[PDB]
């Protein structure tokens, strides 16, 4: 009742996924998502065996082999996931609130960058992303 | 019970929507879109529509003041004040048949009347209230002041697509001495090109229009 | 059983309301795709008419055997301008019909909810599901669609009503103010709502 198995995301299919949910997305089968009471568009919380966590958005896939959560490769690096492992998926009953101050630490150091339009690229491509300390 | 105040999202800006939790909607007994009068903490009041939060969590209040008392747009929430629930009321809205508005235009009668009908379409409004146009609105009306109505919007009411819109109107420093001698020398020149509704076109010429002020740096020429 | 009929009365009203919005969105995109080469042609005619207005027709030494050329050339150029503008008023009438029937269907949905309001609770409206969003989300999205259609129609109507043949810098700037109207809106609004409600519609 919560332990599923990871797989890669079905390719193509980019004309049936709304544009606001592009970079924050997992895919699930309809009977699996009906079983563990997850709704469409609501966030879910993912916990691995190492105790690393992530908050993403569910989409009805209508296809993925029943019992298979689909994640991208950045998610698999961020939680720490090889394809063929176990993961814990839960729905969120609490509250999500608007952030106002986010201390980010740049990794490495490329050309020091125009800061304000780097902030414009951050706030344009990442919108509605639920943040945790330690995520990339 | 105390509820917090939060700044509004980018989808509630200019929509007249109040975002409440489910326990406050159970205590108010309101449906979706019903009229809620909010008595503000720093004086004044506003009128809003009740819509639920997506999260389902109770203990938070957001509000967008569009129909406001004049000089009561104090809904900025930097200091995070808390509102009590005893200050929100469920207000019945009968439909109206005639309104009376006074428009504040941006810097003919039919375009101003068409822009008033278009702004006030399907909204709850009260008496002595300013309706502010949203940013990016088409047209020329920037604000409306509500003056009167025949089913009497003192406990407020709803404009309908078949109501009538009519236009009435009733809107209810250092002196520096020492330059007195030269202050009126300026007026004996400049008063005559200030009382000119093309009257000097009709009879006369134009006294000069090109004055020059001179003096030492510090006698207060710019303040004159 | 007693409360079974009120909620399914609102749900078939939403099921009737959404494909109407899909059909008029297709009509709106066809009219907006038709409007652009007419505006480019009107900018070309404004260039030709300003270049004719700059010039004197007696100092040119070849053009003395035809001493009436200016009003004949001006008459033809302005007969082509009237053709383009009547074609443009036809596109504006198509956008008006789209706006009117979308607003009537949304008002019908809110009227049937107001009739069946107090029987169903708040908690039946707020409940989501694994195939469908809640009733309150879909009503809010319908209200957003109606407000977007009203605002875009009046912005395009006032831009089309400010065209005069005594000021010609306006006619050469019209082309980019139309693209600035189309770039200021919420991008991909109707398609995201229809993709969210398609699982509720097909079931
Ligand atoms: N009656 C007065 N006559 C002269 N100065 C005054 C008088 N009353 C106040 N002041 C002082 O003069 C200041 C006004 O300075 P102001 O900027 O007008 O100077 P200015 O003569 O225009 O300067 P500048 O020559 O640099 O343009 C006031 O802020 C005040 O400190």
């Amino acid at each position: 009742s919560g332990t599923l198995t990871v797989t890669n995301l079905l390719e193509k299919v980019d004309d049936k996924i709304p544009k606001t949910f592009q970079n924050s997305l997992i895919h699930l089968g309809l009977n699996t998502m009906k079983s563990a009471n997850i709704c469409i568009g609501r966030p879910v919380l993912l916990t691995s065996l190492n105790g690393k966590q992530e908050v993403y958005t569910a989409w009805p896939m209508a296809g993925f082999p029943g019992g298979k959560v689909g994640l991208s490769e950045m998610a698999q690096k961020n939680v720490g996931v090889r394809p063929g492992d176990a993961i814990q998926v839960q729905p969120l009953v609490g509250a999500v609130l608007q952030a106002e101050e986010m201390d980010v630490a740049l990794s490495d150091k490329d050309m020091e960058i125009n800061e304000e339009e780097l902030t414009g690229c951050i706030l344009r491509k990442l919108d509605g992303k639920i943040v945790l300390p330690g995520n990339f | 019970p105390l509820l917090k105040l939060l700044p509004l999202d980018a989808r509630d800006r200019g929509t007249q929507r109040c975002r409440l939790g489910p326990a406050a909607l159970h205590a108010l007994g309101a449906r979706l879109g019903s009229a809620v009068k909010i008595s503000l903490p720093d004086g004044g009041s506003c009128l809003c529509t009740a819509w639920p939060r997506r999260d389902g969590a109770d203990g938070f209040v957001q509000l967008d003041p569009l129909c406001a008392s004049p000089g009561a747009a104090v809904g900025a929430s930097r200091s995070r004040r808390s509102l009590s629930l005893n200050r929100l009321l469920l207000v019945p809205c009968p439909p109206l048949r005639r309104v009376a508005v006074w428009p504040v235009l941006r810097e003919n009668t039919a375009a101003v009347l068409e822009a008033a009908q278009e702004l006030l379409r399907n909204r709850p409004i009260s008496l002595g209230h300013v309706v502010v146009a949203p940013p990016g609105a088409p047209g020329l009306v920037a604000a409306l002041h509500i003056v009167g109505g025949t089913p009497s919007p003192d406990p407020a009411g709803l404009v309908t697509p078949r109501t009538r819109v009519s236009l009435g109107g009733e809107p209810p420093e250092v002196p520096l001495g020492g330059l007195s001698e030269a202050a009126d020398s300026l007026r004996e020149l400049l008063r005559l090109p200030l009382r000119y509704p093309r009257a000097l076109t009709a009879l006369g010429l134009a006294v000069p229009r090109g004055v020059l002020l001179a003096g030492p740096p510090g006698v207060g020429k710019t303040q004159l | 059983m007693t409360q079974d009929r009120p909620l399914l009365a609102v749900q078939e009203a939403l099921k009737k309301c959404f494909p109407v919005v899909e059909e008029q969105q297709g009509l709106w995109q066809s009219a907006l795709r038709d409007c652009q080469p007419l505006l480019s042609s009107l900018s070309n005619l404004a260039e030709q008419l300003q270049a004719a207005q700059n010039l004197r027709f007696e100092d040119v030494p070849a053009l003395r055997a035809f001493p009436d050329l200016k009003e004949r050339l001006r008459r033809k150029q302005l007969v082509a301008g009237d053709i383009v503008l009547d074609k443009l008023g036809e596109r504006l009438a198509i956008l008006l019909k789209v706006r009117d029937m979308v607003s009537s269907h949304v008002e019908r949905v809110f009227q049937i909810y107001e009739q069946h309001a107090d029987t169903v609770g708040i908690d039946a409206v707020l409940q989501p599901s694994a195939v469908s969003p809640s009733v309150a989300d879909m009503l809010e999205w319908l209200q957003d669609i109606e407000r977007h259609y009203r605002k875009s129609y009046l912005k395009r109507k006032y831009l089309l009503s400010s065209i005069q043949w005594g000021d010609l810098a306006n006619i050469q700037a019209l082309p980019k103010a139309w693209d600035r109207i189309s770039k200021d809106e919420h991008q991909d609004l109707v398609q995201d709502i229809l993709l969210n409600v398609s699982f509720f519609l097909e079931e």
